[PDB]
């Protein structure tokens, strides 16, 4: 009405684009990354906690929160496909800006035992599963059980080199509890390491499968309540 | 049976049974034999489970194909828990009765409190008869000798039934009246009062009252043929 | 209207100021409390940056004496729709201050421990942590909201709500600095995770999801500055 | 309007109640049989489990939650009288026909060994605590410690006899921990059997009523809440 | 218009073939998971019911194929009269399985996990229950609603909510077959009961309780169905 | 409107009596249940005290017979301007009983808790307090509600809900005691406080503030007998 064209409010939308990807990206990003690291990141943090029990079960069980918030206004509002990834995206590009330049630049320990988790796989099948059905149950059943079951078949491939086993002064160890035992961690004893550790009613072989089953049946309750709660961080209300 | 499943490393690191002897592995209904031996308790015990603070002497069968006479653990019967140390060794027994015929794995387990079941070596033994033949007597503190595998059932069939009646004539006052449609437009409409009318109602005090009464007439029958 | 201010993010300099500060005055000039080094290099810090965060707050935030009659809804796509760009340049700079306080500077803090120091009474990861960043990031935000609210004709109605909480909310995580050291005393867990201790702000990470809200809401009236110029 | 005559609407109502009954009660049944056996049934399973002051205690308690929800829908809408004993009875055929054809058909557990606990009796008198006084808060109070009351003194008359003190091999028994010691449990060791031990705290002989008036008073807390469960069950809202 | 198919219920035939099956081939014949018995009598038969549960399911699902202009609302009490009687037949196949899922075979294998066999990386009971009669009230389930939505005026609004809590509300707990074994398992409790593992599928026995809204809803368009025809 | 029976407050000469009959007939004529002392001043005293209870209560509350059409809303400042003063005389009245109930004999049975008695099957200093003055203030609850309910226009529209929760609410203290003496028994804690046990009569305190729904209400239509004359 009084900028110039048709096409200079084009370029305004485009320009405020940029900037609302970026804030939002950055926020979320933020966010995201402070609940990671403060409910399920210390199997995050190490190789030697990358376990078939609680690892397979906790990553994506407290993982798949923000997704779902973000995508309860990222999806009703602009129909925007992604969001899940976006989420992604930035609590891995925090996590490993963290390791490479604090945990290695800073502190020297070695990249191969700090890496982060992989969550890359279980968005793109969480946001192409909202994208078609355009369901919230449907969604929530079906991609809360592939993020429960895709992360460990998608982490595998990475940790496996370091689950060679070793003979070491006698002992039997896979390489990672070699790379625990000698990069000292002063303030993480091997006590605190809640890794599987065998009991009388676990079968030889079956947590890793057990556990990722477990994890998606949760991950159901998870995304269906998060994305209500992400629903009213979309409020529009005044007070 | 299961021992199979279970860890390698905790099937070696917990309890080993050893000196064991069967009495007997062909027994008719009625005949009992008798399962001894010793078993040693592994002070390297594993960190998830539990230290035996509380342990409980059972048989490993598919349910009660014997019925368990009795067991004692250092010649002292153990029908309760027990607690065991880290390193020591003990001496048990198992006296069991055959019950049901059949060809039984009968295995000697711990069960273990915040652990899991401990299961030893089973052994094939075979029971031959009907089952019809089996007999539990028993002395009670008045004996009154008494047959435990049926006494008091006549009691329980006919509590139960009589409740379970009862319970059917109430809903049945209200089943030969149409239901649901008629009670549905009756509230629809306003009328609230479908068909709870004061004879409808005094029938609920009868209920409500015979009950009541029938519970406190019991308990003092009760209280006064088993003093 | 913009590209002024918004490439004028010395958030970068000043930040890379203290990564380097950290490693190389807090690295063994910092590891122990003792009394000269670390009075020096680091209780320093810490007192000086709190008065001045304590006045650059109450000066930054006068938004309210540059407030005025603000019907710019009525005015065309060209006062309003240049105020909008100002308030997100007051946003990507409150992203960029949430990045560092709750991203890099948190999980840098998470290393400290895991490699020597003990929570116990202290760590200089925290003056520039606890007391630098979340304060630097809480007067962005405030600033950000004050501008808004003081500026913008559809925030005359009274306080968005969750404007509030990508804001306050994230707020609650600095006085939350009282769980932690207290679920690190009487009630430690030589982690961050496990512990519920920390599960105080992680009620802080969720708050700073308001940026769905600030971001309906600014595509609200937006919306309505830009429907009749389509192609 | 179409049917035939006016008495041929009341034989299509008949034939629909008959219908409608047997869906409900199947479909409670099943709720519910699930819902108790899974939250205080090894009480229920065996005789050595009835014991003064945890079966007492969780019985009523997580027993009256499907009466109450039932109640809420069948009573402002059709004001249908009964419905907590359709939940009982339900509750009892299922739980019947379990202990007979498959823990005594099946696994050859003795039937006077297993039979259920009586719910009956509390069953009735909340209906008719309903039916008079058409009140949600009287009826939950009231009927509320009447169900955590009359529940011991209903099931005593059927249990006393296997209470009988027996000495056995020097030790004192009841006939019903003797009956829990003959017929093994492979799968339920002695202790998990969490029955009234005695304490410091504890008084000689206050556990049945002590037990019996705080399972009414909870039941009063259960009732209610249930109350409004049951009537967001009978929602007819659409999404 | 009715007594056709509600007396077609070879729910009991099959279901009496299962408990015969199981008594006679699983006592001794699948106590041990073994190699060549059971694999033969107990995983055959696990996975023959898994493909024909999956292939029935998405065939019977086919009543969006049958499904068209359905205002029998507008139909006098014949054709919107007669299409409900096929809803309460759905309905009472919908409580047979209900009941034989949830009430029967669940406490079923409460019987099995008593006796002997510890849960310790499978039994041959819940072969029976988890996977052959949770798959078969489902499928019930699914059709009813599904009939339902393509048959009945009153449906035609958009997804009654009572209506998906008597369905995907129990399909919760085959889904929750993981909380346990794996509450049975680095968590384990040798009960039913104390132990919160099973308190997971607990939170399905209430759904079973929607059955409260679906017959509010059909006592509803139902009432004005026989409102005129009243004596 | 007032001064006759609110100066006529007996429940400070009746409390005064067992405050003096607590001191001189149950601290050591009390002390053991053995059988005959305290059978005799203790016991006899719960008996009587429980059946004057509840006949006074089933007496008192027979506002139901002295209830009439109750249209003051349509008198003047006079008769209506008068129930009101009624209704609150009832109010200090309960104020008082529930001060006595809730305040004085709670916080002395915790001091008797403390000397010697462990509640090990009983006490007499909650013979006071359970079963004299929750009764004395419930009955004056009820007594109150009633009357405002049977005798003030504005209170003629169903059962207010906030009058609800300053009555039955702190009568749920009263069976809450089942909670207490089962959590002081295979549960129990020798303190007041840290023992979730006593946590169930907590929620009763909370509830004894809806005396602020009272208030509001009867400050909504007396705002409205006292508008006209302002000065
Ligand atoms: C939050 C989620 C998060 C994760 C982590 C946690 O929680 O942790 C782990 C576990 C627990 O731990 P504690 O130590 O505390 O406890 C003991 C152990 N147990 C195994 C026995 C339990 O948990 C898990 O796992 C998780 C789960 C969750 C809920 C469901
Ligand atoms: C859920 C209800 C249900 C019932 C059952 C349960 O819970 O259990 C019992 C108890 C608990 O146990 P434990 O083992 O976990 O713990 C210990 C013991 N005591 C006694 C000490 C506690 O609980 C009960 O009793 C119940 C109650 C409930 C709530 C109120
Ligand atoms: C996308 C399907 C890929 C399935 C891979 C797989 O079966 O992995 C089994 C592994 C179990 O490992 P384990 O039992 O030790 O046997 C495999 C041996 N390793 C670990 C050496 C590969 O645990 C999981 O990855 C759970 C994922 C289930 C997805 C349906
Ligand atoms: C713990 C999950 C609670 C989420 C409830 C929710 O979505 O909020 C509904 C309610 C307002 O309900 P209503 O007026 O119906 O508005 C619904 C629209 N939204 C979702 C945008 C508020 O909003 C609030 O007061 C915030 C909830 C507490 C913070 C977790
Ligand atoms: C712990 C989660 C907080 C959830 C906040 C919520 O749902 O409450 C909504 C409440 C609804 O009442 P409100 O709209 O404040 O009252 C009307 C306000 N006026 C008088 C201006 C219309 O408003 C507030 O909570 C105040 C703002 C809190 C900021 C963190
Ligand atoms: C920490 C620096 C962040 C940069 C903030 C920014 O770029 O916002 C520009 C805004 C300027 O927006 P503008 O539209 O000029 O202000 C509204 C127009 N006035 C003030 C004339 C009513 O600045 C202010 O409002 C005050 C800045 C004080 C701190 C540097
Ligand atoms: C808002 C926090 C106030 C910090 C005050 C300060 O400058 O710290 C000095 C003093 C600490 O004095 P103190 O440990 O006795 O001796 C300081 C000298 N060193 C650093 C060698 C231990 O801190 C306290 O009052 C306690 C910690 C703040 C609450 C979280
Ligand atoms: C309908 C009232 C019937 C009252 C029966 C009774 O007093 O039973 C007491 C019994 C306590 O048994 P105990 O103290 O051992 O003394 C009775 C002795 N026996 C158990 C052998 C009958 O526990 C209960 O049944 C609690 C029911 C309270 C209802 C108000
Ligand atoms: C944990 C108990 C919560 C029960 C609340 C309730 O009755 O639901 C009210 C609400 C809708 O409130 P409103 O729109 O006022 O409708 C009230 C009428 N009913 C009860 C039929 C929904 O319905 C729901 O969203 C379901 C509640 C969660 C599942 C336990
Ligand atoms: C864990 C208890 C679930 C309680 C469900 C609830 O109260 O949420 C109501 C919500 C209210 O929002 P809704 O009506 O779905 O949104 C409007 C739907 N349309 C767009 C078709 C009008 O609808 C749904 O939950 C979706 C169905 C869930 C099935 C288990
Ligand atoms: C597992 C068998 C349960 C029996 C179901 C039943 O009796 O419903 C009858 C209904 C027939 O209802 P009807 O009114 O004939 O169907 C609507 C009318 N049409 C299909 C012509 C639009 O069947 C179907 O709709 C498809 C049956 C396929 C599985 C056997
Ligand atoms: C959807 C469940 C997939 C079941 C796959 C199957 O047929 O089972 C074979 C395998 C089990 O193979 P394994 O135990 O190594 O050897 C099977 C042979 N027996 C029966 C003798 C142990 O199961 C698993 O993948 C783990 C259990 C499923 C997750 C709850
Ligand atoms: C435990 C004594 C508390 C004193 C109660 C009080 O002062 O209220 C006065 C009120 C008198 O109020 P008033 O306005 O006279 O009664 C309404 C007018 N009538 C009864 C004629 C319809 O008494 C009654 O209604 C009945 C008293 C019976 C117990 C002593
Ligand atoms: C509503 C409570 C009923 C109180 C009945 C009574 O007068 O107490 C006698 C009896 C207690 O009899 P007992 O302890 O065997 O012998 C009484 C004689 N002394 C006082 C010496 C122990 O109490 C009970 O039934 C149990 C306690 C009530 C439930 C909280
Ligand atoms: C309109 C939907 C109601 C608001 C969402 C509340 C959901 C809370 C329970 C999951
Ligand atoms: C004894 C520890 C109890 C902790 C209570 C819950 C803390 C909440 C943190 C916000
Ligand atoms: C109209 C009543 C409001 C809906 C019921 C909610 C009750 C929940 C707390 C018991
Ligand atoms: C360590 C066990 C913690 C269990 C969390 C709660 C489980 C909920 C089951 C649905
Ligand atoms: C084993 C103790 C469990 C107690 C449950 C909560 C009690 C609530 C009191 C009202
Ligand atoms: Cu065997
Ligand atoms: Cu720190
Ligand atoms: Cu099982
Ligand atoms: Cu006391």
């Amino acid at each position: 009405s009084a900028v110039r064209s048709r096409a200079e409010a084009v370029k305004v939308s485009r320009t405020f684009d940029y900037m609302i990807l970026f804030t939002v990206f950055f926020v979320v990003l933020g966010g995201y990354h402070i609940h990671y690291m403060l409910t399920g990141g210390d199997w995050d943090f190490w190789t030697d906690w990358k376990d078939r029990r609680l690892w397979v079960t906790v990553a994506p069980i407290v993982s798949i929160t923000f997704p779902a918030a973000v995508q309860a206004v990222l999806w009703w509002r602009y129909r925007i496909a992604w969001g899940a990834t976006l989420c992604v995206l930035g609590l891995l590009l925090g996590e490993w800006i963290n390791r490479y330049f604090n945990f290695w630049g800073w502190t020297y320990f070695p990249v191969n035992f700090v890496f982060p988790s992989n969550l890359m796989p279980g968005a793109i099948v969480l946001d192409v599963i909202l994208m078609l059905s355009n369901s919230m149950t449907l969604t929530a059943v079906v991609g809360g059980l592939a993020w429960g079951l895709l992360f460990y078949p998608g982490n595998w491939p990475i940790i496996a080199p370091l689950h060679v086993p070793v003979e070491y002064n006698g002992m039997m160890m896979t390489l990672a509890d070699l790379q625990g035992y000698h990069y000292v961690r002063t303030g993480t004893p091997e006590y605190i390491r809640m890794v599987e550790k065998g009991t009388l009613r676990t079968f030889g072989k079956d947590v890793a499968p057990v556990s990722a089953f477990f994890s998606g049946f949760v991950s159901i309750l998870i995304y269906f309540l998060w994305h209500f709660f992400g629903s009213w961080f979309g409020s529009e209300k005044f007070v | 049976h299961g021992e199979k499943s279970q860890a390698a490393f905790m099937r070696m690191r917990t309890i080993h049974w050893f000196d064991l002897n069967w009495s007997k592995d062909q027994v008719s209904v009625n005949e009992t034999m008798s399962i001894s031996g010793k078993f040693h308790v592994f002070a390297g015990w594993p960190e998830t489970v539990d230290k035996p603070e509380v342990a409980f002497l059972n048989i490993g069968i598919p349910g009660p194909v014997f019925i368990r006479a009795g067991s004692w653990i250092g010649g002292q019967l153990v029908p309760r828990s027990v607690s065991l140390e880290l390193g020591e060794t003990y001496e048990f027994k198992v006296l069991l009765k055959a019950r049901r015929p059949g060809d039984w794995h009968v295995h000697t387990m711990m069960n273990v409190q915040g652990g899991g079941p401990i299961i030893g070596p089973g052994k094939w033994v075979t029971i031959t008869g009907s089952m019809g033949d089996f007999k539990n007597p028993i002395t009670t503190l008045t004996g009154e000798t008494i047959d435990l595998e049926t006494y008091a059932l006549d009691g329980v069939y006919g509590w139960h039934l009589f409740w379970y009646l009862l319970g059917v004539a109430w809903m049945v006052y209200w089943c030969r009246k149409p239901v649901f449609i008629p009670r549905r437009i009756a509230v629809d409409a306003g009328k609230a009062d479908s068909l709870i009318t004061p004879t409808d109602k005094k029938v609920g005090m009868a209920f409500a009252a015979g009950t009541l009464a029938i519970v406190a007439v019991s308990m003092g029958q009760a209280n006064e043929k088993y003093p | 209207k913009k590209n002024i201010i918004a490439g004028a993010s010395l958030y970068l300099v000043f930040y890379a100021w203290v990564r380097w500060y950290e490693g190389v005055y807090g690295w063994s000039a910092g590891l122990d409390s003792f009394a000269p080094e670390f009075e020096t290099y680091w209780m320093n810090f810490l007192y000086i940056e709190m008065v001045l965060e304590v006045l650059v707050a109450s000066v930054l935030w006068g938004y309210i004496w540059k407030s005025r009659d603000r019907k710019v809804m009525s005015i065309t796509p060209r006062e309003e729709l240049r105020r909008h760009f100002t308030h997100w340049t007051w946003l990507m700079m409150y992203g960029i201050a949430i990045y560092f306080g709750a991203s890099y500077f948190t999980e840098q803090d998470g290393t400290w421990h895991q490699t020597i120091v003990r929570d116990t009474d202290f760590t200089p990861s925290h003056i520039i942590e606890f007391y630098l960043s979340y304060p630097i990031y809480i007067i962005t935000g405030g600033a950000s909201f004050l501008y808004a609210k003081t500026r913008l004709p559809t925030y005359q109605q009274g306080l968005s709500l969750q404007y509030l909480v990508v804001v306050v909310g994230p707020f609650m995580i600095l006085p939350n600095v009282g769980l932690n050291e207290w679920g690190h005393t009487f009630w430690f867990m030589e982690e961050l995770f496990v512990a519920p201790l920390h599960y105080g702000f992680v009620f802080f990470g969720w708050s700073a999801l308001g940026v769905l809200g600030v971001i309906n809401i600014e595509l609200g009236a937006l919306s309505k500055l830009l429907k009749k110029d389509l192609a």
